[PDB]
């Protein structure tokens, strides 16, 4: 699951990285 | 508006209850029951997180083992875990100031909501990690600690207290989107 | 072979539950860009490629191609493995 | 051209583009964009079943100059013998160059009987490689557990008498 | 520095046997001290590494 | 399946390999070290190589090296050629440089 796991971190890394442009959106309004 | 109270208030008592469950798995008495009865002689590993007990009956440390680059995912593990647990307190932090306000509001929740997110996020690459060391440890020969008992314990509940804790943020900032 | 377990073999339900709580995690982050409705959404994200209906970008269909990218690779390594 | 982005975004998303009046000229990019993206990762799929195949590995050592340009993998020979002296006689530059490290390496790669070596070897977890006759090599290849291997060509040739 | 043989060689050089049958290899500093018959086996230093199973 | 079959492929790189195989032929040059050396080893691999050289049709036996070597060069893979470290060496440095060396030597001797 290994080999896998290393998915799940671009996965969790892309999650966070796309809520902080969401609150950056919520900072422009 | 006792609805939306009381949707609050059960978000974080939920979230209490992941706290409870993070507690729980960070202070597991034996992550994996073990056993080695050679026919040596019979053997009975318990091994805790931080805590390999044997089963007359003993616990022994054994903690930060092999090798190296494995112990650095140990690091970003328990910092990994402590930041879980600030977002946690956070939320509730979060969660008292909406109850101060009860005796921004979706301004603030919602912050709380993404921290919780976040939490979830960590704790589920956290264990991942934690398993994917624990198999290392499997992996790389475990000195003679090698169980075919081999299976989850209490930290899997965690696991379940992280899915709750996403559930309840949701829910809470549902009720925060409702308004 | 006992019925319903050789199809779960090829990959570990280890693997299974991690894909189910990702998912779950994936699943709330649509509504943070809006309980029931947007998880409805995301359980209308995960059968169809991934993700709809975002007004250009906004925030999580990012999430949606990076959610799109994750499934197809477990889907590919899920069918190698069978093989 | 950022809506634009976005939109390719909500492309590699989902099949591959859409907000175009019927091909117009855009749809077809997200045609040949569809069959693109298709046998990439069709290829993929095939390329990571083609490695849960064989599984043919080979570490990365595979030669005395392999020994020599690195340092992770300590190794040695059997004291009071043919082999050792070899090294140390030695004036061609790779040979010279392992001497060089074995005389002084610290602790000591040097081992009593071949027997020694062999022990040295499958416990070491692969940071350890040894340098002995082809002949005790073989027979140690054939014998259990099957663990260890013989690699490359000999240094050279001689004979017992 | 002292010069003294050891080993199998060392117990032809001193008298202590009359004949060596073993894998002793064949070498100019040891013939110009014992004799060696034609050679009863073929060899050559090599490089034995544990096997490869990194996942 | 293209590269499963491909990965597949054997890494016939030593004398056992083509002893064990039939698609590929192989002989020596005649009148030499190397043809005696097979018509009299006692040595299992050996022993199989020269039963199968000896009788082999048509013959995989040359009258010069370079015969040999355009044998190797022409036959598409289905010739491998047996003969002395020295001259392989030397030839895998000659254009059009598409033959190599592969295995250890299968004995030790010299030029006198
Ligand atoms: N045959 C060798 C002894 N020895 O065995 C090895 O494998 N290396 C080495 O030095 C000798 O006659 O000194
Ligand atoms: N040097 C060899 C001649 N020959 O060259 C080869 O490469 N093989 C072979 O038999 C001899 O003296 O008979």
């Amino acid at each position: 699951l290994s080999n896998v796991a290393g998915v799940f971190y671009i996965l969790v890394g892309g999650l966070g990285l796309a809520m902080l442009v969401a609150l950056i959106e919520f900072c422009y309004k | 508006k006792t609805s939306r109270r009381g949707r609050a208030l059960l978000a974080v008592a939920l979230n209490l209850l992941a706290l409870l469950f993070a507690t729980t798995a960070f202070l597991t008495t034996y992550w994996c029951q073990g056993t080695q009865r050679v026919p040596f002689q019979l053997r009975r590993f318990h091994t805790g997180i931080w805590y390999s007990c044997e089963e007359g009956e003993k616990c022994r440390s054994f903690i930060d083992l092999a090798p190296a680059s494995e112990k650095g995912v140990l690091w970003l593990s328990v910092v990994s875990e402590v930041l879980y647990i600030l977002l946690l307190v956070v939320g509730f932090s979060l969660m008292c100031l909406e109850l101060l306000h009860s005796s921004d509001g979706l301004k603030l929740n919602a912050f709380a909501a993404v921290f919780t997110v976040l939490s979830g996020l960590l704790g589920m690459v956290a264990h991942m990690m934690y398993t994917q060391v624990f198999q290392v440890t499997v992996s790389l020969g475990p000195e003679d600690w090698r169980p075919h008992s081999w299976d989850y314990g209490w930290s899997f509940c965690l696991a379940w207290g992280s899915f709750t804790c996403c559930m309840a943020a949701s829910v809470t900032t549902l009720n925060s989107y409702t308004k | 072979k006992p019925g319903v377990f050789s199809f779960l073999d090829p990959l570990a339900y280890e693997i299974w539950m991690c894909i189910v709580f990702a998912y779950i995690g994936v699943s709330v982050v649509l509504f943070l860009v809006s309980i029931f409705n947007s998880l409805w959404f995301s359980l209308g994200a995960f059968m169809q490629q991934g993700c709809d209906i975002s007004p250009r970008s906004l925030s999580g269909r990012i999430v949606g191609g990076v959610w799109w990218f994750f499934t197809l690779i477990i889907i590919s390594s899920y069918t190698a493995n069978l093989a | 051209i950022f809506n634009s982005l976005w939109f390719s975004l909500g492309a590699f998303m989902q099949q591959g583009c859409d907000i175009s009046p019927r091909s117009l000229s855009g749809r077809i990019v997200g045609g040949v964009w569809w069959f693109f993206t298709l046998i990439i990762i069709s290829s993929y799929t095939a390329n990571l079943a083609a490695f849960l195949t064989v599984e043919r590995m080979v570490s990365p050592i595979e030669s005395a100059e392999d020994l020599s340009k690195q340092t992770e993998i300590a190794y040695g020979t059997l004291d009071s013998g043919s082999t050792k002296e070899f090294f140390r006689r030695s004036k061609i530059a790779v040979f010279d160059k392992m001497w060089t490290y074995m005389r002084s390496a610290e602790p000591s790669v040097f081992v009593r009987t071949t027997a020694e070596g062999v022990a040295r070897v499958r416990k070491s977890k692969g940071k350890y490689a040894y340098l002995l006759e082809s002949t005790m090599n073989e027979y140690i290849e054939q014998r259990k557990p099957c663990d260890t291997m013989k690699v490359g060509g000999n240094l050279d040739s001689k004979g017992y008498g | 520095d002292t010069k003294i043989w050891n080993g199998m060689v060392g117990e032809l050089v001193y008298g202590k046997a009359d004949i060596a049958i073993a894998p002793l290899t064949i070498t100019l500093v040891r013939e110009e001290v014992i004799d060696f018959s034609k050679p009863f086996m073929s060899l050559g230093i090599s490089i034995m590494i544990k096997k490869p199973q990194k996942s």
